[PDB]
């Protein structure tokens, strides 16, 4: 799965998290067998406007 | 207030909505020990200080 | 006092109840003896421990 939250969310897609991305966004399974790979992309995904 | 004289209002005879703090997309903290936010509204308290 | 052989099993069978059913108003290091009070405070997430 591949996709771009914000910073302070990154603690959220962890198993059994809660907030709005973990929430109503995507929900990692409580069971989670995986790796949560994240970088600073805030350089690529950000813009100035 | 301040950390040291920490303000407090004992709330009582009320009827209370949880689901406009949950549902809030402000708050940067919202840790429950001992309760989760969702299933607050559910439960009838004796007490509840701020 | 003539029939205790009979009374103490019954009482120790009573006393064997008596304690087991007083085991269930015991946290065990859990917020709340009773089990409807958890799930209805907690996640399943927090819930489970």
């Amino acid at each position: 799965d591949s996709f771009v939250i914000r910073g302070d969310e990154v603690r959220q897609i962890a198993p059994g998290q809660t907030g709005k991305i973990a929430d109503y966004n995507y929900k990692l399974p409580d069971d989670f067998t995986g790796c949560v790979i994240a970088w600073n992309s805030n350089n690529l995904d950000s813009k100035v406007g | 207030a301040s950390v040291y004289a920490w303000n407090r209002k004992r709330i009582s005879n009320c009827v209370a909505d949880y689901s406009v703090l949950y549902n809030s997309a402000s708050f940067s903290t919202f840790k429950c020990y001992g309760v989760s936010p969702t299933k607050l509204n559910d439960l009838c308290f004796t007490n509840v200080y701020a | 006092s003539a029939l205790g052989k009979l009374q103490d099993v019954v009482n120790q069978n009573a006393q064997a109840l008596n304690t087991l059913v007083k085991q269930l108003s015991s946290n065990f290091g859990a917020i709340s003896s009773v089990l409807n009070d958890i799930l209805s405070r907690l996640d399943p997430p927090e819930a489970e421990v």
